[PDB]
């Protein structure tokens, strides 16, 4: 008497029976499936620590989208043939770190680190979606993300590099 | 202060109640995952291949491991002529080639059974004799060597030489091999509970084989339910196994063995072949000895030198012999690799010296209790090695032992019960026994110790020996306590780990107490000395004080602590330097009842009085003493080790393979410390009782043989100067047809 | 009081609560398997490696239970417990005249450094019968004694004495597929009979080369002449075997020393080993048939003259 | 399709709704219910580590009887209406010991203390049998219980202490 | 000798990866459980009951 | 370790700031030794008891002294195999006293000196010495808003 829920997380599927519409993407990825990269900073949606891709194809439009979100409010419902990319799914230390993750490390843009696979999913989603952006792009997409550590001087600095 | 006062094991109480925790006791991670061992069913072959899809098919499978997995190195063991994972070809029946995990240890066990592996076989050796004839030996021949053996021979008035056979030993203990490794995910980090008395080399042997340095490993080790030996390399296979199973799937994992599993796969004591001829007088004088002693080492050197080592350091027991030559050689053959079990090679060289000292006195036609006196070394004397014994407190305990047992009145009464006894008959013997104290390796003889006092003046001490019952733990507490003069309440240790205490050797030799005990002396020493100020600015006040105005007044409590045997190193080339710190020393006297138409026999009665100088425990000791001993008894009398022509074992669970139980043991049972008299080497006077004792269970073998000459003086001939030969162990098979009579005719 | 149904990944397991529904289960699947204490079937589905998709319990069945005393013996049922018999059997003993429990006391024996007892508490008298060890301490005790079994189908009933033809191979005894073991009747002993029971100490292989035995002589009123004679012995072969052709040879003959001479010859000769049977130690065992016998020889006469 | 499995363990009620058959004590007791006192020591009934009681209302005796058995042995589903003791059961450092836990304790009578549960459960079985046994009925209530470091002597002068 | 150097922090790489643990990320026991604190809605007061 | 890998530990909790990375830069120093041959894990009251809280910006000054302490421990204690092996490697160095009975574990402890201000007397120390810093900053406000922006 129940519909099953069937999404993707990392290019690999998943099938949930039993889906309860109060469930966050957030308690899903940490708690269900063991992903702990993604992190819980306000609950609110204030603060970015959070943050994903999700991609679809918009049956309207005709593409495939790329756009971030949220991942402690989107309810795992509004999910169903969605595609979710975390910060596990783009690179690793076990394999080879993407260019956006290698670029904030080394240009001291992570201290205390709790803050970093969120900006690494925001610059990440820029990145898809306008493959070459400008500076003022660039500033632009973290009004989302917040950091206490750093003041931000050595992320843009250091993420500044992919523009012109 | 406790210290030689009977306190119970610290433990005790937790484990009556079932809450002590063992390492599968340990609760599991949500994600945690299981491990079962693939494992060879040939004695030695080709592997032509490996085939996993029935086992996929099982529900919870996760993977197959194998040899390719390894992103380190594939090259293990002591002295590294061990695979972790067999490639191309496998050397014994239990041999590892690969492992299963799944999502329950019921579905590893159900995969496990069903991988397929095709074989051509490779013909095989697995008796000594076939080692012998095959001249298949690990190095070369190890020898010691006194005096002139020509002219020993040619002047003494008699020779006797025949051959001797000693079987192996299942360890059994209670708990089997365990290991649970968690993955970090963060640099190659892993942290492991294990059953092992050897938390280094497991750190070692893991992180080789993961190609990541040993700074990357924390092994954790809280208690072992048993380990006598078997524990101290031979639990790196299931280890190194689960290490790569963490690795690869980045989940915990963990793996207990079933019985079955641990027999065939871990190793066991190794079998000996003496080949002997000894030259002596009339009056049973020895005066010449000569011993080739040949191991079976199975498919790795393993500890095998080391245990060939000290046999032939302890081929004399308690005799002056001035003419003597043992030589000793390691035999390479395909089955599991044989290891330290408790005595070390020490009660295989002891049991074939009382054999032929038994035949001396039965070719003379001497009482053996005579012979045996006529014989031993007297204060001060050298060995066959030119090492001084002193403080040699045989003649002593033999003394006592003759005198409490009554064995001269209870003499009378045997011959008397074979007299008047057709079909049952009885026996009584009486036997000596020293022990080197030391590892035979000089460099492992070290030991560290770590002390933290915290702020409410309780007290954390860890040190790199482990608990495997023998209560070594309680007996640290009892030093510190004495040391730091504070009561036991106050102190506390947790558990030994390789990132509190580093480098250390595996608890074993029966040197821990010894070892560590000097080193947890020393910290508190450091201890005692920066209180001291806080101690004369307050002498009326209490331990909770002093601690409290040295941390307010920046004076650290936190120290290590270290300790080196000193002296030792003996050459295999001149002949010298000390091999051992000191000796252990007693005696036993055992009485037997046979059935000589079953070869059934009883344990009618026992006495031991063993030298452990000033007892730190005397109930830990005591219960030292009858393990051990007990052990001994099933070594030579009850447990065997039976195999297939093709090298498959055959003996895997207590239905097959018997160690001794309850009704076993000897109706009467009786054991001393012997009194007034302090060993000036070892920690406030005390003594090493680990191993020593066991050797004693050989005196029922040799009550039993008496038992068993009587029977023949019966039924078969009337020449009392009669030897045959009876091998080790002394089975009911065994015991029945030496027993010749109307029937085996 | 009903029938429960238990579903596994691989088997499907009845409990039986009544006789009659254990019968048509048994007839709708003769293949079943009957299970009480677990104690030999657990054993062969984690080690010799069987498995058994449908599994039946009978343990909670009255008759399989039951505990009856006829003028000709005593019956228990097949799911009684080791301990339950030998509970019953020491009262007995303890109760009755020493002629009449020769039988008793030789399966108490047997039962004396019989496993521990966790093992005794469980395990099934029916369970060690229908299983069929060629080593079973209690199998020769009963064929010896001719222990009358009661066994049932739906439909079919009937009681037979144990005898050398109640276990024709390997493993296997004389029932149809269809047939469970419903009780079994041990027996006193008559007047001028004698019995013994003896067993090999040790053990070495799973479930061969350990001789086990059971020893039976009646004699003509208030005499020493032979009138039956029986001596069934386990650890020799694939099953509990008979020596029919010795025993057989010596009925009318007199108990003395060449009494003693001839069943010894007859049993060396009847029961011997190649030197390559399974479990070895064939010295050994030979020694032990003659031995057994030398020992029961003396019991008897220490029991008359 | 299935019937509910009911049974009691330390006077607490289980009810398992999806019984396995192959399923054994020991590991209901270990890794469904988290109970590690009893322990594995051979899998094949000859060790005793993991000796258990149980007590039933015999139907046709009319008593409730108290028997020993080996949980590596005993399906779950022998056990309808069974209830199991097992050491936890009996006594505990955090409330009180009771007098057998005491006794072996006290008596050197454990050493590396793996095969205790197991005996202390083979010598409370008989005292709930027989509150008063003879020094005889307590060696043998030891059969099927074996230990390797001990030698037996410390264990038997302990518990001879309930007898005459 | 890099005493002077501008060195990155250790552990940044995994930061950036999510691979670095933090107490959260921690995985949890089979029987593990959670707790939640149940705190004043007053400034200043007498608890008179809590059900 | 046998192998010459180092494991490093002291009573300093990482929260950020990079003290774990500084104290392997010290180490590294003060042993002579590559970073990548040293480690450290955690932090944790069963190897370092007592300590302050991670506080006061003094961590580097304190932690990097007992550091130190420990490492001039060890490298007189290795000192006698150098000069046996003048050509070998740290690893050689290593394995040869641990074959010798050596040890390679050792404690190390710092106690800031002369610090004790009192509020009678107004005197003794408060501070060890003092850090030190300039900043200049230009806004501009609009004046109908209350918003601003930093040039
Ligand atoms: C450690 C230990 C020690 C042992 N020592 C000895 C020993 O010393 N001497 C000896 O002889 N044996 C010994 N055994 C064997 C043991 O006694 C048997 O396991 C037991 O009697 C079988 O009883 P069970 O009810 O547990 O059989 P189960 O395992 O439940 O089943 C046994 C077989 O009997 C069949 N069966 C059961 N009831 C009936 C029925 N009434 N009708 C038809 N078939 C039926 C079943 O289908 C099954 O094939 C030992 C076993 C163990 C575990
Ligand atoms: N109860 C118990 N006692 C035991 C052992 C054991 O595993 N369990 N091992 C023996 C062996 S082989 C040795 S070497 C010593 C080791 O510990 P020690 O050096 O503290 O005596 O304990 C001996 N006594
Ligand atoms: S001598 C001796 N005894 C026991 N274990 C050992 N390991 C290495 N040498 C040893
Ligand atoms: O030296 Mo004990 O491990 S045999
Ligand atoms: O001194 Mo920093 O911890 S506020
Ligand atoms: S957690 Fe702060 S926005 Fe999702
Ligand atoms: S690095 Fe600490 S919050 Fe951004
Ligand atoms: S575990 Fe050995 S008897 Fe149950
Ligand atoms: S105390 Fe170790 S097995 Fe009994």
């Amino acid at each position: 008497t129940a519909d099953e829920l069937v999404f993707f997380v990392n290019g690999k599927k998943v099938v949930e029976k039993n889906a309860d519409p109060e469930t966050t993407l957030l308690a899903y990825l940490r708690r269900k499936l063991g992903l702990r990269g993604t992190k819980l900073g306000c609950g609110e949606g204030g603060c970015g620590a959070c943050t994903v891709m999700l991609s679809k194809y918009d049956r309207l439009q005709d593409k495939i989208i790329h756009f971030s979100a949220n991942a402690c409010l989107a309810p795992i419902c509004t999910l169903h043939h969605v595609a979710v990319t975390t910060v596990e799914g783009i690179g690793s230390t076990k394999t080879r770190l993407h260019p956006v993750q290698e670029r904030i490390a080394k240009s001291h843009g992570s201290q205390c680190g709790f803050c970093t696979p969120g900006i690494v999913m925001s610059m990440y989603t820029l990145l898809r979606n306008q493959p070459e952006p400008t500076v003022e792009e660039i500033e632009d997409a973290f009004q989302g993300n917040l950091c206490r550590c750093t003041g931000y001087r050595p992320i843009l600095q250091g993420f500044r590099t992919f523009a012109k | 202060d406790t210290v030689g006062r009977p306190l119970p094991h610290l433990a005790a109480a937790m484990q009556a109640s079932g809450e002590a925790v063992y390492c599968d006791d340990i609760p599991r991670y949500e994600n945690e995952l299981f491990l079962r061992l693939v494992t060879s069913t040939r004695a030695h072959a080709k592997i032509k291949s490996i085939d996993v899809s029935e086992a996929q098919k099982v529900p919870g499978f996760v993977c197959f491991l194998s040899a390719d997995d390894i992103p380190g190195s594939n090259e293990t063991g002591l002295f590294n002529d061990e695979t972790v994972f067999a490639k191309d070809t496998v050397t014994c029946v239990g041999h590892i080639i690969g492992a299963v995990v799944a999502d329950t240890p019921e579905h590893a066990e159900r995969a496990a059974h069903v991988v397929k592996v095709t074989y051509e076989d490779l013909p095989a050796i697995i008796t000594i004799e076939d080692a012998i004839k095959n001249n298949s030996f690990y190095g070369s021949e190890l020898k010691i060597e006194k005096g002139d053996l020509k002219k020993g021979f040619s002047e003494a008035d008699n020779v006797v030489s025949g051959e001797l056979y000693i079987g192996g030993q299942d360890h059994f203990y209670l708990e089997t091999h365990c290991t649970i490794a968690i993955p970090k995910g963060e640099e190659g980090e892993m942290e492991l509970f294990v059953s092992t008395q050897n938390a280094m080399k497991t750190q070692s042997f893991v992180a080789k084989m993961l190609g990541v340095p040993v700074n990357r490993i924390l092994v954790r080790v809280k208690r072992m339910g048993g380990g006598f030996g078997g524990k101290e390399t031979r639990s790196t296979l299931v280890s190194v196994a689960v290490a790569l199973a963490a690795y690869k799937t980045g989940h915990p994992v963990r793996c207990m063995l079933d019985r079955n599993e641990d027999m065939l796969i871990t190793g066991g004591r190794h079998p000996f072949l003496a080949r002997y001829k000894v030259g002596f007088m009339k009056t049973g004088t020895i005066v010449a000895l000569e011993v080739d002693h040949y191991s079976n080492a199975g498919n790795s050197r393993d500890l095998s030198h080391s245990i060939m080592e000290r046999a032939l350091f302890h081929m004399d027991n308690c005799y002056k012999i001035p003419n003597i030559r043992g030589t000793g050689r390691l035999c390479k053959t395909n089955l599991s690799s044989n290891t330290a079990f408790r005595g070390f090679g020490g009660p295989q060289a002891l049991f074939i010296a009382e054999n032929w000292m038994s035949e001396v006195a039965v070719t003379c036609g001497l009482p053996a209790e005579e012979v045996r006196w006529k014989n031993m070394y007297k204060e001060g004397d050298l060995t066959h090695f030119n090492q001084r014994l002193e403080g040699f407190s045989v003649p002593r305990c033999w003394d006592e032992c003759l005198k409490s047992s009554q064995y001269y009145a209870r003499k009378s009464e045997v011959d008397k019960f074979n007299k008047e006894n057709c079909w049952k008959k009885r026996g009584l013997c009486i036997i000596p026994t020293k022990f080197g104290i030391s590892f035979t390796v000089p460099f492992l003889n070290q030991a560290g110790a770590l002390i933290h006092v915290y702020t409410d003046g309780s007290v954390l001490v860890s040190h790199g020996g482990t608990e495997m019952g023998q209560g070594l733990h309680t007996k640290m507490v009892q030093v510190a306590s004495k040391a730091l003069k504070i009561p036991i309440s106050k102190i506390y240790i947790s558990e030994t780990s390789t990132n509190t205490v580093p480098n250390s050797s595996p608890t074993a030799a029966s040197v821990s107490t010894d070892i560590y005990g000097q080193a947890v002396y020393e910290a508190c020493q450091t201890i005692l000395k920066r209180l001291e100020p806080f101690k004369k600015k307050n002498p009326d006040g209490s331990w909770e004080d002093w601690v409290m105005a040295a941390y307010q007044d920046r004076v650290s409590l936190s120290t290590t602590g270290f300790y080196r045997t000193p002296n030792l190193g003996y050459s295999f080339e001149t002949n010298s330097g000390n091999a051992f710190h000191y000796f252990t020393y007693g005696v036993a006297c055992s009485e037997v009842e046979i059935d000589c138409l079953t070869g059934d026999h009883k344990n009618l009665r026992t006495d031991i009085v063993m030298d452990v100088g000033s007892s730190l425990n005397p109930a830990i000791d005591i219960g030292q003493v009858e393990g051990a001993f007990v052990q001994g008894l099933g070594l030579f009398t009850l447990e065997e080790l039976h195999y297939s022509p093709e090298g498959s074992l055959h003996t895997r669970g207590p239905s097959t393979y018997k160690i001794p139980a309850f009704g076993s043991i000897p109706t009467e049972f009786r054991v001393s410390l012997l009194r007034d008299c302090p060993n000036k080497k070892a920690i406030y006077a005390s003594k090493a009782v680990g191993e020593p004792p066991l050797f004693l269970g050989a005196s029922v073998f040799f009550a039993i043989k008496d038992a068993i000459r009587a029977a023949r003086a019966q039924h078969t001939n009337n020449n009392t100067k009669e030897l045959f030969r009876l091998d080790s162990p002394a089975t009911p098979e065994k015991i029945r047809n030496a027993c010749v009579d109307k029937f085996t005719t | 009081p009903k029938q429960l149904r238990f579903e596994g990944e691989r088997v499907t397991w009845i409990q039986a609560s009544t006789l009659k529904e254990l019968l048509d289960l048994k007839a709708q699947h003769p293949e079943a398997k009957l299970v009480v204490g677990n104690t030999e079937i657990g054993i062969e589905m984690k080690f010799k490696n069987q498995l058994f998709p449908m599994i039946i319990c009978p343990a909670w069945i009255p008759e399989l239970n039951a505990v009856e005393h006829g003028p000709e013996g005593i019956s228990f049922g097949a799911a009684c417990a080791l301990s339950s018999v030998e509970k019953t059997l020491l009262e007995a003993v303890a109760k009755l005249p020493t002629q009449k429990t020769e039988v008793f006391r030789g399966v108490l024996e047997q039962l004396r450094w019989f496993a521990g007892k966790q093992v005794k508490s469980v395990a099934s008298l029916g369970g060690n019968i229908i299983t069929a060890s060629p080593i079973s301490d209690l199998n020769p005790v009963f064929m010896a004694s001719g222990t009358k079994l009661t066994i049932v189908s739906r439909g079919t009933r009937r009681t037979v004495p144990m005898d050398h033809t109640f276990f024709p191979s390997y493993r296997k005894t004389l029932l149809g597929p269809e047939e469970i073991l419903l009780s079994i009747e041990i027996p006193y002993s008559r007047e001028d009979e004698f019995f013994s029971a003896f067993k090999q100490a040790s053990r070495r292989e799973d479930d061969i080369a350990k001789v086990t035995c059971g020893m039976r002589v009646l004699f003509q009123p208030g005499s020493m002449q032979v009138k039956e004679l029986a001596l069934c012995y386990g650890g020799m072969a694939d099953r509990t075997i008979s020596a029919l052709k010795t025993t057989q040879k010596q009925l009318s003959k007199f108990w003395n020393e060449k009494l003693l001479q001839d069943v010894c010859a007859g049993l060396a000769e009847e029961l011997s080993l190649s030197p390559d049977a399974p479990g070895g130690m064939i010295e050994f065992r030979r020694t032990l048939t003659l031995s057994f016998f030398f020992k029961f020889y003396l019991t008897v006469l220490k029991k008359l003259g």
